[PDB]
């Protein structure tokens, strides 16, 4: 259903709201009308390493099979998790980079429009001059 | 090998962020400036078009006063 | 979890407007439209579209759908019937873009 | 007479090119540039708030 | 980031700008277009052999209004406007 606060939104309370704002600026339904407050190089050098280790574990997992394999698969799990950590470090950085790209594109577009109209105007002027050079 | 080519093909990342933020701000400034330049160019082109218009009404007045 | 807060209650209620069938259930009523209370509440819930209240909105649709309904309550069954077909056309594309 | 006709044709073509150049180009773009400047001035809220919009299924 | 700028600008304008019925529920520049139509007609009319009783005319905003007197409480005046010229 709908929240209970809706029962405090009558036209009379809306008529009493401005003076309650001016009075409170200097507990009730009019407080229900007031909105609530707001609550209170890099990793690329390691990724390679991790990658190189992953294969090295896979070989082990191949070379075991016996009941020893279990122990090995544990280590493998840890490696994969590490990979995920570094990618987490790539989540916000790439976002900012994307913003950069967008802005640059905007700049280029801006100049392109003007350039188009410019060349058109030039052509027009030349054409008229030609006609002039044929009469006198 | 595809993973190696991809991690070597990623853009140049940095350990700090002041570089990226600085780039963003600069790009904003360039956006404003190039917008203004666009405005000026549009104005000039408008003026020229007004002139060659003027020429055309001259011609029209000519032929109008002519043939009839 | 402990007792809720009016901020989270109004937040979850305005975020519930992103669902199409829920808005359909809210509009296909007969009691909440006899008195000018639910309309004034929906028009009151427009503070989430402005910062810093917009920093907690997870679904961008619920806000704009709210602005549509607040845009429609100013000026019965038929139009209420009219909106969901169109929104239905819109949904799946965004769903494809999400995941 | 023939010469005069030729000149008239030339003038007509010039006029047409003019009308095209007028239809190519003005204050609406300036207003959209002003509103765009009002929209650029913040990115810090979008770089930290837009990251939570990628993980989200519609509410049920 | 597009949707972030959209919620910054209150709403999500791609939804109404892409939806049809939702868009169904959600001056000086035009004046100059009429004057450009008389410049095209005035040169072709200017070249042709206009008859003698039609040499007098008044180019009105987007038309050519020419008169010749008669009776019936009015004056034999007409408004002309076209488009082709080739």
């Amino acid at each position: 259903t709908s929240p209970s606060y809706v029962k405090f939104f009558t036209q009379s309370n809306l008529e009493k709201l401005p003076k309650y704002k001016e009075k409170k600026a200097a507990t009730c339904a009019l407080d229900y009308l007031i909105p609530p407050p707001m609550p209170k190089q890099y990793k690329i050098q390691e990724l390679r390493k991790l990658l190189k280790s992953l294969l090295l574990n896979y070989l082990e997992l191949i070379g075991v099979l016996p009941d020893m394999y279990e122990r090995k698969v544990e280590n493998i799990r840890t490696i994969l998790v590490n990979i995920h950590h570094l990618l987490n470090e790539y989540r916000p950085h790439q976002s900012r980079e994307s913003l950069i790209m967008l802005l640059e594109e905007q700049l280029e577009y801006k100049r392109g429009e003007i350039r188009e109209i410019e060349q058109v105007c030039k052509q027009v002027h030349d054409k008229l001059t030609s006609i002039q050079d044929t009469l006198r | 090998r595809q993973i190696n080519k991809l991690i070597d093909s990623l853009p140049g990342v940095d350990v700090s962020a002041e570089e990226q933020l600085r780039k963003i701000d600069m790009l904003q400034k360039k956006l404003v400036e190039v917008e203004d330049e666009k405005i000026e160019a549009i104005k000039k082109k408008e003026k020229l078009l007004r002139h060659v218009d003027s020429l055309i009404e001259d011609f029209v007045d000519g032929i109008a006063n002519s043939k009839k | 979890n402990p007792l809720p807060t009016r901020f989270e209650v109004e937040l979850e209620f305005i975020q519930s407007l992103a669902n199409i069938q829920y808005v359909t259930y809210l509009l296909t009523q007969q009691q909440i439209w006899k008195s000018p209370n639910f309309k004034n509440y929906l028009k009151y819930l427009e503070y989430w579209c402005n910062p810093p209240y917009s920093q907690c909105i997870v679904y961008p649709n619920c806000l704009f759908i709210l602005k549509l309904l607040n845009g429609f309550m100013e000026s019965x069954x038929x139009x209420x019937x009219x909106x969901x077909x169109x929104x239905x056309x819109x949904x799946x594309x965004x769903x494809x873009x999400x995941x | 007479d023939k010469d005069s006709e030729e000149l008239d044709s030339k003038t007509r073509k010039i006029l047409e090119i003019l009308n095209e150049c007028h239809d190519e180009l003005x204050x609406x773009x300036x207003x959209x540039x002003x509103x765009x400047x009002x929209x650029x001035x913040n990115s810090t809220e979008l770089l930290d708030y837009a990251t939570k919009l990628s993980k989200f299924i519609w509410p049920a | 980031l597009v949707t972030a700028l959209e919620v910054l600008s209150l709403g999500r304008p791609n939804l109404p700008t892409h939806n049809f019925k939702l868009s169904g529920v959600s001056i000086g520049l035009i004046l100059q277009r009429l004057k450009d139509l008389n410049l095209t007609v005035s040169i072709k009319i200017a070249l042709m052999n206009i008859p003698k009783p039609l040499n007098s005319y008044h180019i009105k905003n987007g038309r050519i209004y020419f008169t010749v007197p008669n009776e019936f409480e009015i004056q034999l005046s007409t408004v002309n406007r076209q488009s082709p010229l080739f």
